[PDB]
């Protein structure tokens, strides 16, 4: 399973596969790993499936209230919420979340949280378990500050490699684009990158 | 001996204490008028700024609860922040455990119970505030539910509050008696706000400025308050009336 | 996993004199084949003419020594600046040890 | 916080608890409500009233469903009715339905609601409930059955009864119109008619709420295909239906 | 245990087997396996037999509460989010794997929920031991936009794949078809395969064959008074 | 403050006497008669209802006879609401004793237990007492039939024939006068209706104000059967004793 | 070993037309040693019959548990509990102790007084209601019982055809099982009349 | 009718007023005067601190305590009780900073303390507060300033005062926004914070005082709450002496 | 009326009367005078016995090896606070390796007194302590009110007839601060000070109790023959 997020000039573009294997039998193959936790701050889930979803519901409860009392959260804020649930039940709740989002004041930001629960800011992130095959590809051909067209190909091309080398990554490539223009979903079916 | 000082029944079967809560929802002296459009719901309130030093932006009586449900408060501002706070906390809590956004119907019932529970324990003071909840439901259409210090609520075509509210209620009454329909007809929400301001200019016997108004509108799936610049624009459209 | 006790070595030798006492110990401080420090005491003064050394595993050594120097302080405070005997110091130390008997202390303590 | 842990329901010197009597006072201020138990149904009727005509009474429930066989109707305080309907629903499911797999008999649910009344005379810091309920219902073992729960905390089974501000007039009219055999169509014809000598405002189907616990419906059950289950015997009548039958008085 | 839940254009159809097992031995040739949270929220359950029946009965309880406290229809999500939350606390010590299906005012739905609190959404899901087999048939015949008369056949042949090839599955095939703003129809015992032959003889016995040591009559009645 | 508003229901008066206890017995005289007569073959329990009406169902009202367990029933005098709480506590307390010792609870034990709960509230917690008084009709193998009255204070004393509730004085003296120890249940029935005829607060002793129940040794197989009579059997026996 | 095979025990139950019958063995062992040939595993609350298999002590605990619950049912609602209503209470009591449960396997057998239908039901450890209108078998010779019972049984039997079938079914598994047998009691439950018939059978 | 309505505070008198809470306002009047000028840049607090005797130590005692690292809280009324309201928000802010990892907004803080002071008016087991606080600071939403009545009511402000000299302070701030219609920097506003305290020491001209001035400004201290001290302060004092002569 | 037996109720004159009554607990206690400089602080206390056979009541309580409190109120109430100061002194040493600051120790003290004046059934502590101590900021003398208000002073007094001591110190204020490195004189200026609070009570070797704290002296209490060179 491969999850990623990349920062670019107009904001941040998120990227996921859709295969969730358990064992040898693929339970679901159209999984939507890209979750809205506010309305301009979306996340990416990887790892132990029930334990990531449980946390996400609680983070959603935290941010819906945060909005209603104190004002709109930031990428920073949301990631922090996430960390402190993984950190304080860090023996039994096993979660890798990439919190990506578009602020109207600081633009796109990416945070990566691995399984211990430590935040780290990054200009693109990769976490998962199918992202150990594309580590060297993602760093060499990535550029900070790419225009829009470029970004969408960068994340496609990586996931295409992830699909190829990792059999726990597959199906549709889902991308959610977070920008000031708004919130736009793109979907790329297999022939469209298996062509390359 | 004592029964006007706690929350036990009097010989007459009445709760004098509960009766004082309805005479303590008028100390603000602010009038509000809330009407249901076709697809929109509008609430207009007075807003006063007593001094120079105070900033009007912060002075408010329209508090945003859900993201679709606002609440317009008459009566004292401590009991208003506490009532806002609980109502807001519940709204979040409902989303968490049933996975959709709260029906207004249910928050009106929910707060009715908590209101009641404060008249049902002796220590706990009940909250002297009339809350008017404005929404546009996705199953139940445009609605207004008004709670009051007893822990009663009922739905409304339209409603008014404040001390001078007798005058206002009658104006409202005439419009729907004459028409014979339960809601204002017009699809553009801009004009339901317009209708509303006129009915308040006639009822209270006054014209207004942008600072004397604070206007909240719930459309579908969102609640906002209009800025004071935008409110001047609503006031020009009454010369076109 | 976790392992909750180590050892930090060193040695003590308490010799009760006939009208004096001597309490010696090496100050070598180690962990595994590493020498942590050349010099770092394992004999602490507690005052009121009682010396104390807990040698063994360092982390307990520091805490049980520490909890003794408060039991000295509180004794002076509430029994009103009576002398604290070696004999009364001992009995007291036994409860400090025994208080934890299920996650126990790890030091041999000589006063 | 709390710092009350002593009752405020206390005996008077000549006997009788002062508080349970006062609470019963607040009930006879309220609306007039009646229930008539027939051989094939129970009909209940109450009158709906609002702050103002701009208040709707179609979004207010003065008749509630507790279980699909046992309904409620009140005279007394609106607020007290609200909480006491919800706590009954919660105890109907939690203290019998889970365990015994079916919904409680009418008697058995009545018995349970009577202990809630009791703990608001007893226990510190509380005052009694200020409603008298009729709880009409149907169970398989008592047939159709009518009870009247009061703030005292005692219940009495009835054949037909009235509570509210018109209670004394109502029961004198009900004495002469209860018959041994009453059909469900006849029962509705007495209950609207009694309530009509206790109305002085508007008389329309939008101001008179009527609900039957007649005989069963396999059309409000929501499914078909299990013949064990037979739907709601409770069936609240909309304003229009009640209105046809007002023109047929 | 083969349980399909197939979404279609105007609704959802969910069908299951009638076999309940206890170890390798077939407890019951016919038993219900489709249970009813709410009259518009059906569910079938796979995994551990007691914990299917009780967890349905229990979130069943709280939704019925909740639907009447809100004076509105009980939504598919309402059920889903309580199930989910409840199962996570015991950290996957309660063995249930339910296909949850239903219609509500805000459309047709179909969910699956694992014993911890993963939830997935397709337009066709299956859980059980039959899951594998069921799923194969669906992916060949299935398309987007199926009619009712289409849907039911797809549901039936799907469970029959389950019966032939899975051994935890057998006997009759139950269906429940739900369409939006029409009554939910329970067609228990829709399609019966494996109808039991006539036994070769009767194994009835004349009177007196077995030996009694003693007899008595023992009382089930209350004490009477003459 | 909260100290202000405290009633103080658990204090001694200057006389040495508990206000709430004296008042509890006072208010039980408003509530209907209850009579118990102990024969030497059973116990007759007969009680006159505190309210009657012409619209009221009089055929499933229970406000006087209630079964605590299989072989122990009460007659009730006080408010019924109060009695209902203690009645489910007694039913539990009995049913527990059977559970652990596999023998049905003695009458002595079950009656001292009820008195102790009642005593408790006047003793501690600042809570009103329950204004209830029970006459217990009950059987055990240990002394056969036992008749007992407990009061809201929480003390029990045995009786041969006793009355609590409305016109207490009138019923008790009359009972002493007609008492013999040679009565059997036929006779015991007759005297219990006859004493109620003298205390009656209405026109005549009518079926629709009576609850009536017995515990009989004439019942089959040498074992007590508790018979709570229907109003159609009360109406039959009311002709038998010749009152009507 | 097994917590439900350390004293053995079996219960068989069958329906007929207008009648049910239930039956248990009378063996209480402690492992290999036989202690008693006269311990019941059937009990009766009212006209319902609840046969309980599995670990020795939990048969007895559970009997006094339902003894408690049946008393409170009867007292409040003023009738003897029906078979169908009771089955739901047998399920819930097991499930309350979901973890570390009662290591039993009861059998509910009755004839409803409100409809006149034979009605039977079963339970495992955790308790899943097992509907039938055939027969339900439970215990440590249950693998044998499931085969044996099905083979003789013809759908619907007369009240005294039913005594010959359920008696043979019980005998033949019980003398091919080591922890079952050793004297047995068979009940025939008609509308209003229950006869308890002990059986002559192999003690060795 | 009846007797009372002042023995408890979860009574309501019939008029629609409270008691005790209505009486608690007189308690805040016994305090000293304390001002806040909300500047464009930040806020500038100042407080009259009485010097009774020369027995006390000058510039060693404070009514300006920091809450968080960027919020002055400065109070009048009954001083231990006012310090308990400051104590409470140090706890509150530290939890928020743990939970959400950002400096606690001023508008968030304003809600939080408000709920607590309201909270004591809803039981009879605790006493209503008999202090008013004037608090504000600089967070990232701009400079903000608040006054919180013991009633549990707070509002926006751009100038506040409380205590004995609240009549002269309220009026002299009216003059201060009407001198300057486009506003003034915090560096100048130190000098007015001194002037109107000295004018509100004519209500306390039986006493002598030491002046404490403090600021939180975006660009004079980088948004951080500090004390004004040294050479800048002695200049504020000189301006104020000339102004009252 | 009932505003005076309830610690939770105001008071139409804007007070609470209980804290006020509690402030009168200090007036009926005995007299003590504190004076401090930049290197040494001193407490000079007048102990007061009941009758001829009774002992004299200790009025300087050792709080630490560099901190001392002295009561002037009621003795039983002072025993709750003395522990509290000790507890927060050992916690500060234990956790943060810090000999607990004197000024911060006042601020803890406030909030313990406040929380019982807010609460019903509670009371303000009737004792009022003068608290000396030597930290890195030098010597300090705190006066603790029953109010929970703490103030920092060059020298003050509380007790009975306290006003006369405040006068002796208001005059002699500018003498003793410029005394530094001479504890002998600092002790001598307080003996004269507490002598103005007498009324033929005199000072003997059983009446006088002095305790000092230094930059070169720990906490010490002098009594018996050790205050007999300072009569």
């Amino acid at each position: 399973t491969s999850i990623m997020a990349v920062t670019f000039k107009d904001g941040v573009i998120l990227g996921a596969d859709s295969r969730t294997t358990t064992g040898a039998y693929i339970a679901n193959r159209v999984t939507d790993k890209l979750t809205r936790v506010h309305d301009k701050i979306w996340c990416c889930r990887s790892g132990s499936a029930a334990d990531t979803q449980a946390i996400a519901d609680i983070v959603q409860y935290h941010l819906e209230l945060y909005t209603s009392q104190y004002g709109t959260p930031s990428t920073e804020t949301a990631a922090s919420v996430f960390k402190e649930l993984c950190y304080e039940n860090k023996d039994n709740l096993t979660a890798g979340i990439i919190v990506a989002g578009y602020d109207d004041k600081n633009k796109g930001e990416v945070y990566t949280i691995p399984l211990g629960g430590s935040v780290h800011k990054l200009p693109y992130a990769i976490a998962g378990s199918g992202s150990t095959f594309i580590y060297g590809y993602c760093d060499k051909n990535f550029r900070e500050n790419m225009s829009k067209e470029e970004t969408v190909d960068f994340i496609k091309h990586s996931l295409s490699q992830a699909i190829k080398w990792d059999g726990s990554s597959g199906g549709v490539i889902r991308m959610v684009v977070l920008t000031a223009a708004g919130v736009e979903r793109l979907i790329f079916y297999p022939d469209e990158y298996e062509q390359l | 001996g004592y029964d006007r000082h706690i929350t036990i029944f009097s010989p007459e079967g009445r709760l004098y204490q509960v009766e004082y809560a309805f005479k303590a929802t008028n100390q603000t002296n602010i009038n509000s008028l809330a009407v249901r459009g076709k697809d929109c719901t509008v609430v207009i309130s007075q807003k006063k700024v007593p001094d120079k030093l105070l900033d009007p932006t912060t002075v408010s009586y329209i508090f945003c609860i859900s993201r679709t449900i606002g609440m317009v408060v008459n009566g004292p501002i401590p009991d208003a922040r506490n009532a806002a706070l609980r109502a807001k906390a519940e709204a979040a809590e409902f989303r968490y455990k049933y996975g959709y956004d709260m029906p207004c119907d249910v928050l009106a019932k929910r707060m009715a119970n908590l209101s009641q529970i404060y008249t049902q324990r002796a220590y706990m003071r009940p909250l002297g505030v009339i809350l008017t909840f404005v929404s546009v439901d996705e199953e139940l259409g445009p609605s207004i539910y008004k709670t009051d210090p007893a822990g009663y609520y009922v739905g409304y075509k339209a409603t008014a509050t404040g001390p001078k509210q007798q005058e206002i209620t009658t104006n409202l009454e005439n419009h729907f008696k004459k028409s014979k329909i339960d809601h204002i007809n017009e699809e553009s929400w801009e004009k339901v706000v317009e209708f509303a301001i006129t009915h308040m200019i006639d009822a209270l016997g006054t014209e207004f400025s942008k600072n004397d108004l604070e206007v909240g509108v719930a459309t579908k799936d969102k609640f906002f308050t209009l800025s004071a610049e935008n409110i001047e624009e609503r006031l020009v459209a009454i010369a076109e009336q | 996993q976790f392992n909750p006790y180590g050892d930090n070595g060193g040695t003590i030798l308490g010799i009760a004199g006939e009208d004096f006492a001597v309490l010696a110990g090496d100050t070598r401080n180690i962990t595994d084949y590493s020498i942590n420090s050349r010099y770092e005491p394992k004999v602490f003064d507690c005052g009121d003419n009682i010396v104390m050394s807990a040698n063994g595993f360092a982390a307990d050594g520091d805490a049980l020594v520490k909890r003794f120097k408060n039991s000295v302080k509180w004794y002076h405070f509430d029994h009103n600046d009576k002398k604290l005997s070696i004999n009364s110091a001992a009995r007291n130390i036994q409860h400090l040890l025994y208080g934890k008997r299920f996650f126990p202390y790890y030091v041999h303590t000589i006063i | 916080t709390d710092r009350y842990s002593f009752s405020l329901t206390t005996f008077s010197p000549s006997g009788k608890l002062g508080q349970i009597d006062y609470a019963l006072t607040a009930v006879k201020q309220g609306v007039t409500s009646l229930g008539i138990k027939a051989t094939n149904g129970v009909v209940i009727a109450t009158e709906k009233k609002s702050s103002s005509p701009l208040a709707m009474s179609e979004t207010l429930s003065k008749v509630s469903l507790l279980t699909p066989d046992i309904g409620a109707v009140y005279s007394g305080m609106g607020p007290d009715y609200r909480v006491l309907v919800d706590k009954s629903r919660k105890v109907a499911h939690t203290s019998y339905k889970r365990i015994y797999g079916e919904y409680p008999p009418t008697k058995l649910l009545v018995s349970e609601v009577a202990k809630i009344m009791q703990e608001a005379t007893q226990s510190g810091g509380v005052r009694p409930f200020g409603v008298s309920l009729l709880i009409a219902g149907h169970d398989e073992f008592n047939g159709f059955s009518l009870y009247q729960v009061d703030p005292s905390g005692s219940y009495f089974p009835w054949k037909a009864t009235a509570i509210g501000k018109g209670s004394v007039a109502a029961k004198t009219f009900l004495e002469k119109r209860w018959n041994d055999e009453l059909e469900l169509e006849d029962a509705i014809h007495i209950a609207l008619l009694t309530l009509k000598e206790s109305v002085e405002g508007e008389f329309n189907g939008d101001t008179i709420e009527l609900a039957i616990i007649g005989d069963e419906n396999p059309d409000l059950l929501g499914y078909t295909g299990i013949p064990t289950d037979k739907g709601p015997r409770f069936r609240k009548l909309t304003s229009q239906e009640i209105n046809d039958r007002l023109e047929a008085l | 245990t083969t349980i399909v839940g197939v979404k279609f254009n105007n609704g959802v159809v969910i069908a299951a087997d009638t076999r309940s097992t206890q170890g390798p031995i077939v407890a019951d040739k016919n038993c219900a396996k489709l249970h009813r949270i709410s009259p518009k929220i059906w569910c079938a359950g796979a995994g551990t037999a007691a914990d299917t029946e009780a967890v349905t009965q229990l979130i069943g309880s709280n939704i019925e509460l909740h639907s009447l406290y809100t004076s509105r229809e009980p939504r598919v999500v309402s059920a889903l989010q309580m199930l989910k939350q409840h199962l996570f606390k015991y950290q996957g010590h309660i063995g249930a794997y339910l296909i949850v299906a239903g219609v509500d005012p805000t459309g047709s739905h179909l969910f699956s929920i694992h014993a911890h609190g993963s939830t997935d959404v397709g337009y066709y899901l299956s859980l059980g031991s039959g899951s594998l087999a069921a799923m194969a048939v669906l992916e060949s015949h299935w398309k987007q936009d199926l009619t009712k008369e289409e849907a039911i056949k797809l549901a039936s042949d799907a469970i029959q794949a389950g019966i032939w090839n899975d051994l935890g599955s057998g006997s009759n095939v139950d269906v429940c078809v739900m369409e939006i703003g029409k009554d939910a129809e329970y067609l228990r015992n829709y399609l019966t395969p494996n109808v039991r032959e006539e036994k070769q003889k009767s194994y009835k016995f004349p009177r007196g064959t077995t030996a009694v040591l003693k007899e008595s009559i023992v009382n089930i009645c209350d004490i009477q008074e003459e | 403050g909260s100290r202000r508003y405290d009633s103080r229901t658990t204090i001694f008066s200057p006389e040495g006497r508990l206000y709430q206890v004296e008042y509890a017995l006072e208010s039980i005289s408003h509530a209907g008669t209850a009579i118990g007569i102990m024969a030497s073959d059973g116990i007759v329990l007969a009680a006159e209802r505190k309210v009657t009406s012409t619209l009221l169902e009089q055929d499933t009202s229970t406000e006087k006879l209630y079964k605590l367990n299989d072989k122990i029933a009460v007659a009730v005098a006080g408010l019924t609401a109060d009695a209902e709480i203690l009645i489910n506590t007694a039913r539990i307390h009995a049913q527990n004793y059977l559970k652990t010792y596999n023998e049905d609870i003695p009458v002595e034990i079950l009656v001292r237990r009820l008195s102790d709960i009642k005593q408790g509230y006047t003793q501690h917690g600042g809570l009103r007492p329950f204004g209830v008084s029970f006459i217990y009709a009950g059987y055990d193998d240990r002394y056969g039939y036992q008749l007992y009255t407990s009061n809201p204070s929480g003390n029990y004393t045995g009786w041969k024939a006793i009355s609590v509730g409305a016109n207490t004085s009138a019923a008790q003296t009359l009972l002493q006068m007609d008492y013999k120890d040679d009565m059997k249940v036929d006779d015991a029935i007759e005297l219990a209706l006859k004493t109620l005829s003298k205390t009656t607060d209405s026109s005549a002793l009518t079926y629709d104000r009576l609850e009536f129940a017995t515990i009989r040794k004439g019942a089959n197989d040498g074992e007590v059967y508790q018979k709570i009579f229907k109003p159609q059997e009360i109406k039959d026996i009311l002709v038998k004793t010749g009152i009507t | 070993s097994d917590p439900s095979s350390i004293n053995g025990g079996i219960v068989v139950a069958m329906t007929g037309k207008d009648c049910v019958a239930i039956a248990c063995d009378l063996r209480l062992g402690s492992q290999s040693l036989g202690v008693s040939n006269k311990f019941e595993k059937i009990f009766h609350y009212g006209h319902v019959f609840l046969g309980i298999t599995g670990l020795a002590t939990d048969v007895t605990t559970l009997n006094e548990m339902f003894r408690y619950k049946t008393n409170l049912y009867k007292l409040k609602e003023e009738r003897a509990i029906e078979p169908e209503t009771f089955t739901q209470l047998v399920s819930s009591s097991l499930y309350e102790r979901r973890f570390g449960p009662y290591f039993v396997g009861p059998v509910v057998a009755g004839i409803n007084s409100k409809s006149g239908k034979p009605f039977i039901a079963g339970f495992d450890l955790i308790g899943c209601i097992d509907e039938a209108k055939d027969f339900i078998v439970s215990g440590t010779a249950s693998d044998q019982l499931f085969g044996m019972c099905e083979s003789l049984y013809e759908p619907n039997l007369e009240p005294e055809d039913l005594f010959e079938t359920i008696s043979q079914a019980l005998l033949n598994a019980a003398d091919r099982d080591a922890l079952s047998g050793w004297g047995a009691v068979v009940y025939i439950i008609k509308k209003d009349e229950v006869v308890k018939r002990y059986l002559k059978m192999r003690q060795d | 009718i009846g007797t009372g309505y002042d023995l408890s505070n979860s009574v309501f008198s019939p008029d629609g007023r409270n008691f005790q809470v209505e009486y608690a306002v007189k308690a805040v009047e016994n305090g000293t005067t304390s001002i806040g000028i909300k500047c464009n840049d930040g806020v500038v607090f100042a407080v009259e601190k009485l010097i009774t005797s020369k027995l006390l130590v000058p510039q060693k005692n404070v009514k300006i305590q920091v809450v968080d690292r960027h919020i002055g809280c400065v109070y009048s009324g009954l001083i231990p009780d006012g310090r308990h309201l400051v104590n409470r928000g140090r706890e509150e802010a530290a939890s928020f900073k743990k939970l959400y990892k950002t400096p606690i907004p001023i508008p968030a803080f304003a809600d939080r303390l408000g709920q607590y002071v309201q909270a004591h008016t809803l039981y009879n087991s605790v006493r209503p507060f008999g202090v008013s606080t004037i608090f504000g600071g600089v967070d990232k939403n701009g400079a903000h300033l608040y006054m919180l009545e013991p009633s549990g009511s707070y509002w926006g402000y751009k100038g506040a005062a409380t205590g004995k000299g609240r009549q002269s302070a309220k009026a002299e701030l009216e003059k201060l926004v009407d001198h300057h219609p486009e506003g003034l920097s915090a560096r100048e506003a130190v000098k007015q914070a001194a002037k109107i305290i000295y004018l509100a020491h004519e209500d306390n001209k039986e006493k002598d005082f030491e002046l404490e001035i403090s600021w939180c400004s975006l660009s004079e201290t980088n948004g951080l709450h500090k004390f004004v001290k040294g050479d800048l302060l002695q200049e504020a004092i000189d301006f104020a002496q000339k102004e009252i002569n | 009326n009932n505003y005076d037996g309830d610690t939770v109720t105001f008071s139409p004159t804007g007070r609470l009367f209980q804290v006020e009554y509690a402030l009168e607990a200090i007036k009926q206690g005995s007299v003590t005078v504190g004076l401090r400089s930049n290197t040494h602080a001193v407490l000079v206390a007048l102990k007061r016995n009941a009758d001829e056979l009774s002992s004299y009541q200790k009025k300087i309580i050792k709080c630490d090896e560099h901190m001392g409190l002295s009561l002037a109120g009621l003795a039983p109430d002072a025993r709750v606070l003395s522990n509290y100061l000790r507890q927060q002194c050992n916690y500060s040493s234990l956790v943060f390796n810090r000999k607990l600051a004197v000024e911060r120790a006042g601020h803890l003290l406030c909030d313990k007194a406040q929380k019982n004046t807010q609460s019903y059934g509670g009371r303000p502590y009737g004792v009022g302590l003068l608290i000396i101590g030597y930290d890195k900021s030098g010597a300090h003398l705190l006066e603790f009110q029953p109010s929970g208000n703490v103030t920092e002073l060059y020298g003050t007094a509380i007790g009975a007839r306290s006003q006369g001591a405040k006068t002796y110190l208001e005059r002699t204020l500018d003498t003793f601060i410029k005394i530094d490195g001479n504890p002998d004189e600092l002790i001598k200026a307080g003996v004269e000070a507490i002598s103005q609070s007498l009324r033929d009570e005199s000072l003997t070797v059983d009446n006088l109790s002095i305790a000092i704290v230094g930059k070169d002296t720990p906490f010490t209490i002098y009594d018996g023959e050790a205050v007999a060179k300072y009569i």
